[PDB]
């Protein structure tokens, strides 16, 4: 079918990268202690 | 002993706060920027960026 | 008796929900 | 040896912080 | 005078509060 | 210490699946960014 | 089923530009959400009535899990609908049957209405019935309502 | 609505204040 | 055995833990036998009942109480100056029905044993080798379902607020003007 | 460009791909049902209903 | 039109805005607040908890409350016309109808206030972020004052509307649920403390990067589209002090929206968990280790002991309907104490 | 143990001296309005 | 001849050193306060990390019953902690060189004392440093006051309370679970919940979060349309711009209609001052509460305050909370007490 | 766009986009049914909650 006009690029600045890494790793810390039990 | 010690800790504490406040304001008033940053002489704008 | 209390609750509620309603209408014209 | 995992996660967080500080993209004035 | 009204009212309020504080030392709730 | 083994998986999978996610986005973001900054 | 839905998903992703989604007067993507709601409501209500009248009653179906008051003799059994007030007893299996039946029927009726009568202009403007995200909002509302209900039961 | 609100809060406040004072003098 | 099994606190869905993973059999084990109903009696012949553990309590003091709710026996924390120990009061336990049917216990050790176990409701046999049970109570599918769906419902309350907001405020969701 | 959250908005004005995406979600859910059933059956013990 | 005239009148610019939302909000808000005052002043809790609960009895502001209904009432809505009070206002207050009154009217009040935020936002023409942010507090009230008791035995174990009563609810959830150990609560604490941190640091930063827009030492009077403080100077300062600083005002203000609100939501997840006694009470590994090894001790196990103490002693007084009798020989305690 | 004490004492005296004599070196003149 | 002596000292070596130290061109500012801060915080951090991971159990209550706090000794993130020094030591200075060996030092809880002292020093120096950079950049100097609140809290739980109680073993443990333990025991022995200063603290943090969410929601609500649809509205602001990025009047108006007209702020400076002031004062008071309770001026005691005509006690909620307090009291440190009254 | 047989068959079902009824149309009726619905939900709630006793809400 034809070329889709609803396609849009996705952005992620370095600040969001660092905030994401921080969020994931910190969440990991916490719940890690609860997952091992 | 409890009354004296607690009361004077309270006093000494807030008095220290006052010390920080007035020392800071003393420096700022001496140097001349205790009322705000000079819109025509903003120090940061005359500085090389950090990175 | 509980059903009668429910119906009566609906009655009092209807009265005191018509009170604000009609109040608003009278100050509307 | 869950201690390994805990140490790993902590080191991960601290590394993320380090790069967040010394490898940030510099703010640029308008 | 507005300031006199505020002063009088304030004194009244503080008096009622003072009565409550007194009430903590007398009657019910005083451990007596 | 008797711990729940699945934890290992959980943690790692958890941690690594968004991490990768982020990295993917970031780098392509920057690529596009560069392109647009270049042709300007 | 998962596999078939997967392939179908691929197809609908590839061939997105169907004429069915275009508006004849503007050549713009448009969905008549009220009438769509009519159709979907007819489907859902019909399936509801069917499930209540055949699957649960045992008229043409297995039935429902029923047990004694102390859960000792549980088995799948045909359930007769309870039309009286006792059907609103959460512990009475009959209710289930009747419910669906009744609900189904009413739903069907509603369907008819929603299939024939256009929405009031003031309601169309208020609820933004030209925007699909309002359908999203309402649906989400209904869904968490139902979730609280099943959590409770 | 100004009257209704202001009085709605103020009238019971005074009522209650009187009550509580009276309580200050209730003996065991 | 089924009915007696229903009257056991280990099958109470309000005795589990959020991070205690697995089936209920991972806790107490796989139910082997009903031991039968333990009846406790003092030297006067009073029928003593062990105070059942409420769902709130992770642990509970062992107290044997009579028909009038009066303390006749217990297991003392502090031993000295105690006056309700089974070694002192003299209590017996006799099982009716189940595997231990018509067996009587008069020795303090065994009576105390069956008393703790008794605070948990009816007593059963358990296989805790097959799944390496850790000896801590877990919730039922009922509990997990209720938890998951209650929280999902709450979160979806937010979702509803957010999308409703985006719908009604579509014209300004990128900012406002003058 | 789109921030990562808002990614899924690219389907809002595309009925066909909205349907496609819903089909994908549905496929995943039913697939989960089947898989879960298989796992449970693989671990279930039917030797004592009591 | 009739409805249009109603709308026109309701949305008039008064000293206190009303609106449709006002139709819901003001009655319920008024009744909830009033019920709290009425209860804390006159009504007792002698027949529900065996406690004095009002000023009339000798309570002060700290120890007075509108306590939860009797445990025997279950999850009864406790209508005044209900089959429990049967119209009798006195018996209604003695049962604990004021609690359900306050709770329900308070709930619908919260609904009305959020709807008020939405309505005013739409009328003025703003983005509805205030209402969302307020979805936070709502989640707290719904989870703690409604969901938690609904999961438990009865309304009796819901928080009682009062200072010391709330304190009791706290220590109760600690001793029985080990609520501090719950990660969701930890996220909540992160949200609140983080929120207070953000409030303080933003306030201080803006106040101390102000531009000299006057001659007076009173910088308040000297305040337009121009920023009243130097964002660049702030950025520089916190970059050299903390290593990282804000650069985008919009992101900043969203962030100090996001942190506390998220805190509240998470802790709410936790509380639902506790409604079903689905607790984060124990670490099985350490319990097993400690069971086998009498020399192994952590602060976790110490707190477990603390919980056990709390539970015994308070158990007897906090749940009078249970008729708990704990002989002084079975009460857990250490040496000497 | 004594050598450790000597070390730590040396460090503390060093940084303390730098602090004191550092803040005595006309610190109020260290401002952007000078 | 006025106030400041505006003068220099001609490219001397010591002057060059003072210049580099006080340089505003450094990525991280290193003032004189930093000359104190950096070594202290580094020593503290190193010892903390190493101990949190591998330190042997510590006899915290001096009763020869070592508590395990490190990861390599059976702890996880939540239960792991740096165990406070021994009660046998009390408030005695216990540096490494006063122990016969590092092993003894580890057994008696030396790490805790070291870390606590160094941390408090370095954090005070951090406060001073905030002032210092503010001065170097020509700012108003009252950020360090705001930060003085948290410093006061830390000082309260790590130094003052041990001083009042006579032992660092009563200082807050450097760990999560240990913190909870500290809180519970504190409640048992001071009834901190019934202390008005702690109530003030709760007002400070609850109110702080409230005003944070409120300010945030208001400003986010009144953002001026500078961005396209589906694009991040944050892109509608640029660092250093002079034009305001939101409609302040619209926000003030919204807030004015939400409650009433005169409840809203018009002066942004006043608003932000309030935002800074509320939580800082709250925390100030709570810190004072922790220290003054460190000298046993405890929370309000209403135990058996209500009596009936016959003379029998009618319990209130304070009595119940007293029951919980009793539970904690009788249960804590089970083997530490030999006598009926807990005076230490 | 692509025309298909199924699409052509389903075409009239999606052709009345935007078509509305003047004014309030059927709003009052809808409001009536809504009030009735609220009454229903409240009724079954009170039945379940045992605030409305008719029929015992125990395991039958
Ligand atoms: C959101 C945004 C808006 C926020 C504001 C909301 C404003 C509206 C307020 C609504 C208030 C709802 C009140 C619900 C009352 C209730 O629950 O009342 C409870 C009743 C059941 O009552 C209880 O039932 C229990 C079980 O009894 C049953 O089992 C017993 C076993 O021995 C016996 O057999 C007994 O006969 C039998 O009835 C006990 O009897 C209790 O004593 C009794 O109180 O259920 C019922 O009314 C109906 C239950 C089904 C629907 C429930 C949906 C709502 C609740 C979801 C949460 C459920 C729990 C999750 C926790 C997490
Ligand atoms: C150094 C100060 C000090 C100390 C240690 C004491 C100690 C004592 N006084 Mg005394 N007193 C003082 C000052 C002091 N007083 C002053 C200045 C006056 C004049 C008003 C009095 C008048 C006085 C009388 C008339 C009586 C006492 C009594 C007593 C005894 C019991 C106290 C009591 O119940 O406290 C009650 C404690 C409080 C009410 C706490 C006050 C709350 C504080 C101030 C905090 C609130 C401020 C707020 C937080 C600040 C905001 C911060 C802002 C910067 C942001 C005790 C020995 C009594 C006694 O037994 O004597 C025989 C008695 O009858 N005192
Ligand atoms: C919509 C609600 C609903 C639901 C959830 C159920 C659920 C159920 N019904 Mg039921 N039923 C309903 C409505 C419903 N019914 C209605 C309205 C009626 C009206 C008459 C009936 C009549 C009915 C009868 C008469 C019977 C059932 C049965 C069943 C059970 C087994 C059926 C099943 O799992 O299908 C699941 C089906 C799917 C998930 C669809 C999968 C589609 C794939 C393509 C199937 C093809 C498989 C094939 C081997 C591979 C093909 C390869 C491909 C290339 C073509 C199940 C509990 C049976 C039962 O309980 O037996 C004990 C039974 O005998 N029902
Ligand atoms: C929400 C619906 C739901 C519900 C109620 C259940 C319920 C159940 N499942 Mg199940 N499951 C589900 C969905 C669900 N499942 C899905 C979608 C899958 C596919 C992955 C599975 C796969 C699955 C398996 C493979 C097994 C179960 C099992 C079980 C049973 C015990 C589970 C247990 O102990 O919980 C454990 C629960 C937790 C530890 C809670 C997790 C902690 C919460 C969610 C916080 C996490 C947030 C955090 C930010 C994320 C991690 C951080 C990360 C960055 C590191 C129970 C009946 C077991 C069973 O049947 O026994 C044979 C089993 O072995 N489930
Ligand atoms: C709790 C707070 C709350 C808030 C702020 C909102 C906010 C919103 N909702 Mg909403 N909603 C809520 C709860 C809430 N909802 C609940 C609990 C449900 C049930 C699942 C719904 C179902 C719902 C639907 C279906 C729709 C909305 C819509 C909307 C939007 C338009 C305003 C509207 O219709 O409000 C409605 C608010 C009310 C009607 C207030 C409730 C007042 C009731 C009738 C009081 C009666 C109680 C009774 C007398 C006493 C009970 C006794 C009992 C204890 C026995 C707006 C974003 C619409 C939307 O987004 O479209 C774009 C939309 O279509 N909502
Ligand atoms: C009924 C289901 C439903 C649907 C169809 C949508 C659809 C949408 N939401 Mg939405 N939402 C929902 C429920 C739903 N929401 C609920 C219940 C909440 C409350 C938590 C929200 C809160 C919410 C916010 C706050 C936002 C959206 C946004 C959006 C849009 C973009 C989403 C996107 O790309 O995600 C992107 C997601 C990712 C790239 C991955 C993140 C995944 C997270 C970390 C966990 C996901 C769970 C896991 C993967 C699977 C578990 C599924 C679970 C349901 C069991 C889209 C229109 C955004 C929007 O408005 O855009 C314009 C937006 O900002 N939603
Ligand atoms: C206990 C803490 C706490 C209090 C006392 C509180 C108070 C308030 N917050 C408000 C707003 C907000 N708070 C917000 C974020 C937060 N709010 C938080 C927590 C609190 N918020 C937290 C932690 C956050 C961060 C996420 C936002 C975004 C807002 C607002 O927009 C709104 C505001 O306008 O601020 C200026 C006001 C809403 C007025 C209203 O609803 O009238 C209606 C009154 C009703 C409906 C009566 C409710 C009755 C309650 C539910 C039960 C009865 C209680 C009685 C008294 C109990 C006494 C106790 C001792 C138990 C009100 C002053
Ligand atoms: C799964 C993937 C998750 C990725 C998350 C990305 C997170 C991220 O990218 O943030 C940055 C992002 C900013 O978005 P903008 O509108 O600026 O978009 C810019 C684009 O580059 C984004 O793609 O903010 C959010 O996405 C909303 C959440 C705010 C951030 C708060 C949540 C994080 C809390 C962290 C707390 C940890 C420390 C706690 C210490 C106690
Ligand atoms: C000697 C000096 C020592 C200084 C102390 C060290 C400070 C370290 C600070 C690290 C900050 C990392 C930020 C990453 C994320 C990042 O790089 O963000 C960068 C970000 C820049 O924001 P912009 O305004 O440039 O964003 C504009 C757009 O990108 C928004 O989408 O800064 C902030 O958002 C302010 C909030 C930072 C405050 C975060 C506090 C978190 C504390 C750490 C919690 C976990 C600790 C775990 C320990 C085990
Ligand atoms: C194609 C095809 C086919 C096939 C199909 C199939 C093979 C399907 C499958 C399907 C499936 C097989 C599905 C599944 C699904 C699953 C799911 C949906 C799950 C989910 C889950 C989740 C998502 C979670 C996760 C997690 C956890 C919980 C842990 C860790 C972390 C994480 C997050 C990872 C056939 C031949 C038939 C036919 C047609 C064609
Ligand atoms: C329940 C109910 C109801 C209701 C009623 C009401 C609504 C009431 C109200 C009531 C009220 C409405 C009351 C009020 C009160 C008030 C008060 C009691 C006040 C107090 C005050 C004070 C105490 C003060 C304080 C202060 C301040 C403000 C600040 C400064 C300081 C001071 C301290 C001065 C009805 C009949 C409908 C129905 C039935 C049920
Ligand atoms: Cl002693
Ligand atoms: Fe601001």
């Amino acid at each position: 079918s034809g070329i889709n006009p609803n396609k849009q690029p996705v952005e992620l600045n370095r600040t969001s990268l660092f905030w994401g890494l921080l969020l994931i790793f910190v969440l990991a810390v916490l719940f890690s202690s609860y997952f091992f039990n | 002993r409890s009354w004296l010690t607690t009361s004077h800790f309270f006093l000494g504490f807030f008095i220290f706060i006052g010390h920080l406040w007035h020392a800071g304001r003393a420096r700022a008033a001496a140097a001349g920027f205790e009322k705000g940053i000079n819109r025509e002489n903003e120090p940061v704008l005359s500085m090389r960026p950090l990175d | 008796p509980s059903l009668a209390a429910f119906f009566w609750s609906l009655i009092w509620a209807a009265v005191l929900v018509i009170l604000p309603i009609t109040g608003a209408i009278i100050w509307v014209s | 040896m869950e201690a390994l995992v805990y140490v790993f996660l902590l080191i991960g967080t601290l590394v993320v912080i380090f790069f967040a500080i010394f490898f940030r993209d510099p703010p640029r004035i308008a | 005078p507005l300031w006199l009204v505020v002063t009088f009212g304030g004194i009244v309020v503080l008096t009622v509060l003072g009565i409550f504080i007194y009430g903590s030392y007398s009657g019910l709730g005083s451990s007596l | 210490m008797v711990v729940q083994e699945g934890g290992y998986l959980a943690v790692l999978l958890g941690v690594l699946f968004p991490v990768a996610f982020l990295i993917i986005l970031y780098i392509q973001s920057e690529a596009r960014n560069a392109g647009m900054r270049e042709a300007a | 089923l998962s596999g078939l839905l997967f392939l179908a998903s691929i197809w609908h992703w590839v061939y997105w530009d169907l004429d069915l989604f275009r508006d004849p007067r503007t050549l713009e993507p448009a969905l008549d959400l009220p009438k769509v709601f009519g159709i979907h409501l007819v489907l859902s209500s019909l399936l509801c009535f069917g499930f209540g009248a055949f699957h649960v009653t045992g008229l043409f179906g297995p039935g429902i899990w029923i047990s004694d008051a102390y859960g000792l003799t549980g088995r799948i059994q045909s359930v007769a609908p309870a039309w009286g007030p006792e059907g609103f007893n959460p512990f009475n299996p009959g209710g289930i049957a009747s419910h669906h039946i009744a609900a189904g029927t009413v739903g069907i009726l509603a369907g008819v209405f929603h299939l024939n009568v256009r929405p009031p202009q003031r309601l169309y403007r208020a609820l933004r019935m030209g925007n699909i995200e309002t359908v999203l909002s309402s649906s989400i509302a209904a869904v968490f309502f139902a979730s609280f209900v099943v959590s409770g039961t | 609505f100004r009257w209704l609100a202001i009085h709605g809060l103020a009238i019971p406040t005074v009522f209650f204040f009187g009550a509580i004072t009276a309580m200050q003098f209730i003996q065991r | 055995d089924k009915l007696a099994f229903y009257d056991y606190i280990g099958n109470n869905p309000a005795k589990g833990g959020l991070f205690r993973a697995g089936p209920m059999n991972k806790g107490d084990g796989i139910a082997e036998a009903w031991l039968g109903h333990p009846v406790f009696q003092d030297k006067e012949g009073h029928e003593l009942i062990v105070r059942r553990m409420p769902a709130f309590f992770e642990n509970f003091p062992i107290i044997l109480v009579d028909k009038d709710g009066i303390i006749r026996a217990d297991i003392p924390f502090r031993r000295a100056e105690s006056k309700y120990s089974i070694e002192q009061v003299g209590v017996t336990c006799s099982f009716y029905g189940g595997k231990l049917n018509n067996q009587s216990f008069k020795d303090a050790s065994t009576v105390k044993k069956y008393a703790r176990k008794a605070q948990f409701g009816e007593v059963f046999e358990f296989d805790r080798t097959i799944l390496d049970s850790d000896g801590v109570f877990r919730s039922s599918p009922r509990g997990w379902f209720t938890f998951g769906h209650a929280n999902f419902a709450l979160l979806f309350f937010f979702g509803h607020l957010w999308h409703g907001s985006r719908t009604l405020f579509r014209d300004v969701f990128a900012g406002i003007g003058a | 460009a789109l921030p990562w959250y808002r990614v899924h908005t690219v389907v809002l004005n595309d009925p066909g791909r909205l349907i496609s995406v819903h089909l994908m979600h549905t496929a995943l859910v039913s697939g989960w049902a089947g898989s879960m059933a298989l796992y449970e059956l693989a671990v279930f013990d039917p030797s004592d209903p009591v | 039109g009739w409805f249009d005239l109603l709308d026109d009148w309701l949305k008039r610019d008064r000293f206190v805005f009303i609106g449709w939302s006002g139709i819901l909000l003001f009655p319920c808000a008024y009744l909830a607040l009033g019920a709290w005052f009425t209860g804390t002043t006159f009504v007792s809790s002698w027949y529900t908890h065996g406690l004095a609960s009002s000023y009339l009895e000798g309570c002060n502001f700290l120890t007075a409350a509108v306590s939860s209904p009797a445990n025997s009432m279950g999850h009864s809505l406790l209508f005044l016309w209900g089959p429990e009070a049967q119209g009798d206002f006195t018996r209604w207050c003695q049962i604990g109808g004021l609690w359900t009154f306050t709770a329900l009217h308070g709930s619908f009040g919260l609904i009305g206030f959020c709807l008020r935020q939405f309505e005013i936002a739409r009328l003025v023409g703003l983005r509805p972020y205030n209402a969302i942010a307020f979805s936070g507090p709502i989640a707290v009230f719904v989870s703690v004052f409604l969901l938690y008791p609904l999961g438990q035995a009865s309304w009796f174990f819901a928080p009682s509307f009062g200072v010391a009563a709330i304190f009791r609810f706290l220590l109760f959830l600690q001793g029985f649920h080990n609520w501090t150990l719950n990660p969701f609560h930890m996220m909540g604490v992160a949200g609140i403390l983080g929120g207070a941190l953000l409030c303080a640091i933003h306030g201080a930063t803006v106040e101390n990067t102000l531009f000299e827009d006057g001659e007076a030492s009173d910088t308040f009077r000297a305040f337009q589209s121009e920023e009243t403080y130097s964002m660049v100077t702030a950025n520089r300062f916190w970059s050299q002090i903390f290593g990282v600083a804000f650069a985008n005002k919009r992101w900043l203000h969203f962030f100090l929206l996001f942190v506390p609100v998220t805190g509240l939501w998470v802790s709410s997840i936790g509380i639902v968990g506790l409604a079903l006694n689905l607790r984060a009470y124990d670490f099985v590994s350490q319990e097993i280790r400690a069971a086998e090894d009498p020399e192994f001790e952590t602060f976790y196990t110490k707190n477990i002991l603390l919980n056990e103490g709390i539970r015994a002693w308070m158990a007897a007084q906090d749940q009078p309907h249970e008729n708990f009798v704990f002989p002084e020989e079975v009460l857990p305690r250490g040496n000497a104490l | 143990m004594f050598t450790l004490k000597i070390f730590v004492y040396s460090c503390v005296a060093f940084f303390c001296s730098l602090f004191i004599f550092g803040f005595l070196s006309n610190d109020p003149s260290r401002n952007p309005n000078r | 001849m006025t106030v400041t002596l505006e003068r220099r000292e001609s490219t001397s070596l010591w002057e060059r050193f003072c210049s580099w130290i006080t340089s505003t061109e450094n990525r991280l500012y290193i003032g004189w306060f930093g000359v104190l801060m950096i070594p202290c915080l580094l020593t503290a951090t190193t010892v903390f990390i190493i101990a949190f991971i591998a330190a042997p159990p510590v006899d915290i209550d001096g009763i020869r019953e070592p508590v395990s706090g490190s990861l390599l000794y059976g702890n996880n993130i939540i239960t792991g902690a740096v165990v406070p020094t021994s009660n046998a030591i009390g408030l005695h200075l216990y540096p490494i060189w006063e122990a016969a060996s590092l092993d003894e030092w580890l057994y008696n809880g030396g790490p805790y004392q070291l870390v606590v002292l160094h941390f408090l020093l370095g954090v005070a120096a951090y406060m001073g440093r905030e002032w210092e950079l503010s001065y170097r950049l020509g700012m108003r100097p009252w950020i360090c006051v705001a930060f003085s609140a948290p410093v006061a809290a830390a000082t309260a739980v790590f130094l003052i309370y041990p001083i009042g109680q006579g032992s660092f073993s009563d200082g807050m443990p450097l760990g999560i679970s240990g913190t909870f333990n500290f809180m519970l025991v504190f409640q048992a022995e001071h009834n901190i919940l019934m202390h008005p200063f702690h109530m003030a603290g709760v007002a400070g943090v609850f109110g702080g979060a409230l005003f944070s969410a409120m300010h945030g929601s208001l400003v986010t609500s009144s953002l001026i349309r500078e961005t396209t649809e589906n694009e991040s509205p944050n892109y509608g602001y640029k660092l250093g711009q002079e034009e305001e990025t939101y409609n302040i009047v619209a926000a003030h108006g919204y807030f004015g209609r939400l409650i009433f007209q005169y409840a809203s702020f018009n002066n942004s400076r006043a608003l932000h001052f309030f935002l800074g002031l509320w939580p800082v004062v709250g925390i100030w008071l709570t810190s004072i509460g922790i220290s003054t309770m460190a000298f046993n001026l405890n929370g309000l005691n209403f135990n058996q305050s209500i009596v009936d005509s016959q003379g029998r006690v009618i319990n209130t909620w304070a009595d119940i909370i007293n029951r919980a307090n009793l539970g904690i009291e009788v249960m804590h440190e089970r083997n530490a007490h030999n006598f009926p009254l807990d005076l230490a | 766009a692509l025309k298909t047989r199924l699409g052509e068959l389903l075409r009239p079902l999606n052709s009345q986009y935007g078509k509305v009824a003047p004014g309030w149309g059927t709003t009052p009726i809808m409001g009536i049914f809504m009030a009735l619905f609220l009454l229903f939900l409240i009724i079954i709630l009170q039945i379940y909650n045992s605030s409305l006793i008719l029929l015992d809400i125990s395991w039958t």
